[PDB]
DNA sequence: AAGGTAAGCTAGCT
RNA sequence: CCCCCCCCCCCCCCC
DNA sequence: AGCTAGCTTACCTGGTGT
């Protein structure tokens, strides 16, 4: 029943990115870069996957989406691009 | 029979393929696996339709490895043979036991005992034939067969057919 | 036992606190929606003191020659005296500060003012005074509308729960009630102008920072708040020497009483009644 | 474990608990299990067609599973069966079996209280399966007659037949592993046979059993009575096979042979000129071993002692926690990539660092994938080898097979390929988990940055002492090395020592300045404390971040 | 009032030994013991007798007797507890696991 | 060295889900089983080499899955089946929350 | 076995018996080939059975359009029908797919109706009959002269259609037949 | 030289 | 199955 | 001899390593 996908308009979760999202995004991207995945940022002499991932996140060039599940099973999708990285 | 079915494969893509020619690689991997395949469930998955409109959807990233899994929704032409389906085909092989008829992707075998009793084998012909007072069934002839049952093996389906009944036989 | 009983409690993407069945334990984590590490003991000023002491601190009466803001406090000083439309705004302000004081004296019945709350306002003002090199000599470029409305507007942005509906919207108001009591008591017109000698540029910076800090302060969905609470009660109990010394009633305490409580022991050691 | 499988990889979303129908046990079974013997097929050291691999899995490193033909680290082992000569109660269900009897007519198999009784209707109404059963039981237990007729919902003057026989109901009491009833000058006392209970349970309606705690698909009440016993494969009951001419059989293997032996004696007895009350002797024994195999620590009964007078581990026993499968092997495990040594303090370490003895760095490794960024660094590390500090221990090819850099004839001529893994030594600045047990705090486990150092102790900054609750009077600490880029991020981004400074437990910092520093800070900051130029310059130079401005 | 009293008592024990534990932690415990009908103890008879996952409840105090009742009454573990994913060697819906991560082909192409 | 129950708790409190999984799988136990999609048991006869699967007494050679679980859990499951209890593992949700 | 293809038909196959039944011309095809199918959009859609002639054209069309897509990504009659098709397959298929080459030769050699124009008219005719998609496909693939031939080879038709109505349709089809 | 409890069940109260 | 080993922090007063 | 009172009884009891 894909009535569980909550539309872009009417999305009540935080516009800010949670610590856990950031940690999983960096971890994911670093692991992907580590396994010879294409990089979306110009590495300015960088060679560490975590540091390359932090660069990708700073320049908002991480092609990932967080699927935020709600208690009933419904969910909201948030583009890493759109989430506020204050912290 | 010969159907158009809506189907969906799950494909795991390694991070090295997370480039802009991504959807491309996915669609080709789909055809590599799916096209030319044969299950007992759906039959022979012969040709995938609407290449331009194959639904990739979002790919969830698998936890400890990098790779991401996509459920590729697609629609294709399938061939599922059935008992009692009357099929038109070409004789491919011929022995003391009978003859095999090619029906599209598959073969249907006709037993000596599932033919009219008048029809009899003749090894002393090049190539071996089944001779009757009227017709001669040999390595190139067109036959109308009635499927009596199927067996699903590895990456094919084989069947046994009769030409005993009315309106069946050489065409 | 504490850990095994709380394991599965976590803060969800709706700020609700639920278990493995998705049953609601708390409607918002810790009744306020804040992460415990972003909280500091702060004094709610309005609560205490003489009623006359409160009046002197907060009351601005532009319709009284001895109770206006002196033209040494702000540029608008001379032109503001006797303005009826602004007194409406300032009466509005003062009535809220009185309402708040009554409300606080209801919550904290004994008049305790020091309560742990998010956003250390004292420090923000200090940093503003430093950053801007505020001179407690020259009249401010703030207007009554600048202070009064600035605060009014900041309150609208102190978001714990997002959601278009009266249930969540009321829920949001409820959650911020106490912080706002502090915020209004600390950013009142007479204080902003006479105590801290804030400029428009400076007051703006204070407001922007309270907002940024307030949002940083909110709990993060995914917080394994259940284990956290179990470990938080658990570990201080291991550092308990007790029982209740070697001697106002000789009541059972420390580990044996905690044991009594968690077990929901029917026949307890020291049953007692306190009759007022 | 290991080797590619074409099967779709998925996760468990649900666990459906239930009971085995005898029909299932037989259908799952790879072998019939007939002989109490383990092997020596006329002395020949090789498993028998009777017990342990009559097709169940290997004892030897044979690579012959017979069933999957897979071999040890791959074959999960396959269940067999034992067809029991007479039915037997499952120890665990004895009381439920008893309670069910107390709710049903022990003759016609009907529910003792119809949806006619008002209090019964209330019980039926109960949504929770477990709670409902307790309500039906307390109501039904006391109903000692199966009513033929009952007063109608309308006028009780006109009684209506609800169905069922008339029969008196026994007052059941448990005696050992048997159930004895009592009907009503003087009562009739007779033991209720396993066969008897089973026949009644097979006759309990689906509506009736589903009204009680039961389920038509997964757990029918009749299934609490064992008819066909599943035989676990060798992986559950390892034959610790020391040498050629020496055994090593597991406790369970012997208990099963006892079960088997008990079963053959009964079947032989019952088939032959059965002296009926010599049958009930061998039958009570079969019940005892099937019972004592699952649970040996049975309430008020003699424990099934081994030859040695050693109680014999029941399966139940292996699952009972704190060192016991669930808590022992599942909620906690012993782990690889871990190290432990004595801790000692160091003022010259950064708050978030941890001093790691060279020995430990040379043992603990991190599997780093060969990428164009590190292809050069890694080749040097491999060249350095397993014995020089910045070095590596293994190279892992695309193939999956490991190259041991301390034995390979090609150890000095490895040309790394992108995608390979180098299991390099733990190096400076790697995130690692550091812990001091009892870990009663989230702070009792924190991520530190490595610092490879001489001497055999872990070294830590004194201000980190407080959250760990550690002294240096011989305290030991654990270190765990993450193996993924994904888990390294987890450590650095969530549980790094600096992140833990201010604790959510009490809304204040959990680390501060202590001891020497706290003592000397008071001393240094007194009014009479004055510092001459010489000392001032060194005090200044000691602060790393110093502006260079006196 | 039971909840209020229960906190008041729990607090008074922590406060007695000098120490201070933030309101929320004790609130959460006091709330768990309360959210059902009345006073659910932090014991084998208390919380462990809740309608949670068979696999999670067995991981504390009654193990086998639990799994036996789970079998008899055909219980279905939803696998949403931490304990279940721990037994299953699966990533639990805890913090880092409380959401999912997806590649968007759209943005992937856009960034190149 | 022991990554015990108490250590599992700190990891939960931190929110380190992947770290917790790695500790309990890759760093210890981790095993691969073939589960039947119908009866949900570890019954599958994976002759993974000839690419043959099969759960007889289901007559299923189609609906088969592979799962990664701690070997100790595989052991647990066999031990429960050993005592007539069926712990059926399913890769899809029947209920829904 | 392998990572095979799923479908849009959702099964409730929980422990329960292999209650599976026969496949015939009682029109009992699989659950997979039920009349009431569900498309990727979730909408219920009727079963798509193809007479050889249709299937020939579907595949050809699909393959031709695929060649077009492969040319975009590259940037940045009777016996000749067989000759040509085997060249399109060289370009769009993996060659290793012997099943499709075999099918194409069969379809090319056994199709009653060549051009799309006629296939459309055949579709239009059998459309109205109200018969099962399978019977409609078999009527397009099997050449029958008498209603007896049709009803004998397609047993399911039995009481579904008049003898003369079927015989009327059979004439329209023999008339619509391409002269190769 | 356990302790507290939640079942259960005998003995002995109508 | 023992055993030990580890832990054994803090603090009596005076404003 | 309806019910209940006083029994009796299983369940658990910190962490790590000769
Ligand atoms: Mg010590
Ligand atoms: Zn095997
Ligand atoms: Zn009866
Ligand atoms: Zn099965």
């Amino acid at each position: 029943l894909k009535e569980k996908a909550i539309p872009k308009d009417q999305r009540a979760t935080t516009p800010y990115m949670t610590k856990y999202e950031r940690a999983r995004i960096l971890g994911t991207r670093a692991l992907q870069i580590s396994m010879n995945a294409p990089v979306f940022v110009d590495l300015e002499g960088e060679t560490d996957p975590l540091r390359i991932a932090m660069k990708e996140l700073a320049e908002k060039k991480i092609p990932l989406v967080i699927r935020r599940y709600l208690p009933d099973g419904s969910f909201e999708d948030w583009s890493v691009e759109e989430l506020i990285v204050d912290l | 029979m010969f159907f158009i079915k809506d189907l969906s494969l799950n494909i795991t893509l390694h991070p090295s393929f997370f480039g802009p020619r991504m959807k491309q690689y996915l669609k080709t991997k789909l055809l590599e696996e799916v096209e030319g395949s044969c299950t007992g469930k759906f039959g022979y998955i012969l040709c995938v339709l609407d290449y331009d409109n194959i639904d990739i959807q979002r790919g969830r990233i698998l936890p400890t490895d990098g790779s991401a899994e996509f459920n590729v929704k697609y629609r294709a032409v399938v061939f599922k043979p059935f008992k009692g389906e009357v099929v038109d085909g070409t004789v491919v092989s011929c022995s003391q036991h009978g003859f095999e008829v090619q029906v599209g992707p598959m073969k249907v075998f006709v037993t000596k005992h599932l033919m009219p009793q008048d029809l009899t084998f003749n090894a002393g012909s090049n190539p071996p034939s089944y001779q009757s007072s009227e017709d001669v069934i040999t390595i190139k002839s067109r036959i109308r067969v009635k499927i009596e049952g199927c067996i699903s093996q590895v990456s094919s389906i084989h069947a046994i057919g009769s030409i005993k009944e009315d309106y069946l036989g050489a065409i | 036992r504490l850990v095994k009983a709380l394991e599965d409690i976590m803060v969800h993407y709706d700020n609700t606190t639920r278990n493995s069945l998705g049953n609601v334990i708390q409607f918002i984590y810790g009744e306020d929606g804040m992460d415990a590490a972003h909280i500091e003991k702060q004094s709610l000023d309005t609560i205490g003191g003489s009623d006359a002491a409160f009046e002197k601190r907060y009351r601005v009466d532009l319709l009284n020659t001895d109770h206006t803001l002196d033209p040494s406090l702000l540029e608008s000083g001379s032109e503001i005296l006797g303005d009826l439309k602004l007194q409406v705004l300032l009466d509005e302000e003062y009535k809220q500060l009185v309402k708040d004081r009554k409300f606080l004296r209801e919550v904290f019945v004994d008049g305790e003012a020091n309560w742990p709350l998010p956003v250390n306002i004292r420090r923000i003002i200090q940093n503003a005074q430093q950053t801007f090199h505020i001179d407690h000599t020259k009249p401010s470029d703030l207007t009554i509308k600048d202070i009064v409305l600035g605060v009014k507007d900041l309150q609208e942005n102190l978001l714990v729960l997002r959601g278009k509906n009266e249930i969540i919207q009321n829920a949001q108001r409820d959650a911020v009630t106490l912080f706002c009591c502090l915020l209004r008591s600390r950013l009142a017109t007479r204080r902003v102008l006479q105590e801290y000698r804030l400029t428009k540029q400076a007051f703006d910076w204070v407001l922007s920072n309270i907002e940024a800090q307030f949002l940083r302060s909110v709990v993060h969905p995914g917080e394994m708040v259940g284990v956290l609470a179990a470990q938080s009660i658990g570990e201080p109990a291991t550092q308990m020497t007790l029982n209740t010394f070697h001697f106002s009633k000789k009541v059972t305490s420390g580990v044996p009483r905690l044991k009594e409580i968690l077990n929901v022991a029917k026949n307890m050691k020291t049953p007692s009644l306190t009759v007022y | 474990g290991q080797q590619y499988s074409s099967a779709p990889l998925r996760t468990v979303k649900e666990v459906q608990f239930g009971l085995f129908s005898p029909e299932e046990v037989r259908a799952i079974s790879v072998a019939k299990i007939r002989f109490p013997e383990t092997m020596d097929e006329t002395q020949t050291r090789a498993k028998i067609g009777g017990l342990n691999d009559p097709r169940l899995g290997s004892i030897d490193r044979n690579l012959k599973c017979q069933t999957c033909q897979e071999g040890m680290n791959e074959c999960p082992g396959h269940f067999g069966h034992i067809d029991l000569a007479k039915p037997v109660f499952h120890v665990g269900f004895i009381a439920k079996i008893k309670k069910v009897c107390e709710c049903v007519c022990m003759h016609c198999g009907k529910l003792l209280l119809d949806e006619h009784n008002e209090l019964m209707r209330q019980a039926l109404a109960i949504k929770d399966s477990k709670k409902r059963f307790a309500a039906i039981w307390t109501l039904c237990k006391t109903k000692m007659v199966c009513e033929t007729d009952v007063p109608s919902e309308d006028d009780p003057t006109q009684l209506v037949s609800r169905g069922g026989c008339g029969n008196t109901q026994p007052t059941i009491r448990k005696d050992g592993l048997k159930l004895v009833g009592s009907w009503k000058d003087e009562p009739e006392l007779r033991v209720l046979s396993t066969e008897e209970i089973l026949n009644i349970f097979k006759h309990i309606s689906v509506k009736d059993f589903t009204s009680l705690g039961f389920n038509e698909v997964f757990s029918r009440p009749e299934w609490m009575i064992l008819t066909c016993l599943p035989v676990p494969p060798p992986p559950v009951r390892p034959s610790i096979s020391f040498n050629e001419s020496q055994r090593g059989e597991d406790d369970l293997t012997f208990k099963l042979a006892d079960i088997l032996k008990a079963n053959i004696s009964l079947e032989t007895l019952e088939h032959n000129g059965a002296p009926h009350h010599a049958i009930e002797e061998a039958e009570s024994l079969l019940q005892f071993h099937v019972a004592t195999y699952m649970d040996n620590d049975i309430a008020g009964q003699p424990q099934a002692l081994q030859k040695s007078g050693r109680p014999v581990k029941s399966i139940r026993a292996r699952l009972k926690g704190k060192e016991g499968r669930i808590r022992g092997n599942l909620m906690g495990k012993r782990v690889d990539f871990s190290a432990r040594t004595v801790i000692s303090g160091d003022p010259n370490l950064e708050l978030d660092q941890v001093g790691v003895p060279k020995s430990i760095a040379k043992t603990l490794t991190y599997p780093e994938v060969v990428t164009p960024y590190n292809i050069d660094r890694l080749t040097q590390l491999v060249r350095n080898g397993p014995n020089e500090h910045p070095g590596a221990k293994y190279v892992i090819r695309d193939s999956g097979d490991r190259i041991d850099l301390r034995y390979s004839k090609r150890a000095g001529d490895i040309q790394l390929q992108y995608g390979w893994k180098v299991e390099r030594h733990i190096m400076d600045n790697d995130p690692v988990l550091f812990n001091r047990q009892p870990s009663l705090h989230k702070m009792s486990m924190m991520a530190h940055r490595v610092k490879v150092i001489p001497y055999s102790t872990f070294r830590l900054n004194l201000s980190v002492t407080s959250p760990y609750n550690a002294d240096f009077d011989g305290d030991e600490m654990n270190l765990h090395v993450p193996q993924s880029e994904e888990t390294r991020a987890e450590l650095s981004q969530l549980c790094a020592v600096p992140l833990q400074i201010v604790s959510p437990q009490s809304n204040k910092p959990c680390m501060g300045i202590v001891q020497d520093t706290l003592c000397g800070i008071r001393k240094l900051t007194l009014r009479d404390t004055f510092i001459e130029l010489d000392q001032v310059l060194n005090m200044l130079y000691w602060v790393p971040d110093w502006d260079g401005v006196i | 009032a039971g909840r209020a009293a229960l906190y008041k008592e729990v607090y008074n024990v922590i406060a007695s030994d000098g120490s201070y534990v933030n309101y929320r932690h004790m609130a959460l415990l006091v709330d768990v013991m309360t959210t059902q009908g009345g006073l659910t103890s932090v014991t084998r008879h208390g919380f462990n007798r809740s309608n949670t996952g068979a696999l999670m409840r067995c991981s504390f105090e009654e193990t086998v007797e639990i799994l036996f009742e789970a079998g008899a009454s055909a219980e279905l573990d939803d696998c949403r507890g931490v304990s279940e994913n721990v037994i299953l060697g699966q990533m639990a819906p805890i913090g880092t696991g409380a959401f999912d991560v997806m590649i968007d082909e759209e943005s992937l192409v856009k960034y190149m | 060295l022991r990554f015990g129950e108490m250590e599992r708790d700190c990891m939960i409190a931190h929110g380190a889900a992947s770290f917790l999984k790695e500790r309990l799988m890759e760093a210890s136990d981790a095993f691969r089983v073939h589960i039947c999609g119908i009866c949900g048991l570890m019954t599958v006869i994976a002759k993974l080499n000839h690419n043959q699967f099969e759960c007889k007494g289901c007559d299923n050679k189609i609906d088969i899955y592979q799962i990664h679980i701690p070997y100790a859990a595989k052991l647990l499951f066999q031990e429960l089946m050993a005592m007539n209890i069926t712990p059926r593992l399913y890769t899809d949700r029947s209920r829904d929350f | 076995m392998n990572v095979s293809t799923s479908t849009f038909q959702t099964r409730r196959r929980r422990l329960k018996k292999v209650e599976e039944e026969e496949n015939a011309a009682t029109l009992q095809l699989g659950q997979e080939f039920q009349l009431k199918q569900i498309n990727h959009q979730g909408e219920e859609e009727e079963l798509i059975a193809l007479n050889l002639s249709e299937a020939r054209l579907v595949i050809k069309e699909a393959l031709v359009e695929r060649r077009r897509a492969f040319k975009r990504s590259q940037k940045k009659t009777r016996e000749k029908e067989l000759e040509s098709i085997d060249v399109l397959l060289e370009q769009t298929t993996g060659g290793n797919n012997k099943d499709l080459k075999n099918t194409m030769q069969y379809l090319t050699n056994f199709s009653r109706f060549r051009d799309q124009e006629t296939v459309g008219a055949v579709i239009q005719l059998l459309k109205s009959t109200g018969l099962h998609p399978f019977e409609v496909a078999q009527l397009g693939s099997l050449a029958c002269d008498t209603a007896d031939e049709a009803k004998t080879l397609i047993p399911s038709l039995n009481n579904k259609i008049s003898d003369d109505e079927l015989e009327r349709i059979l004439k329209e089809l023999s008339n619509l037949e391409t002269l190769y």
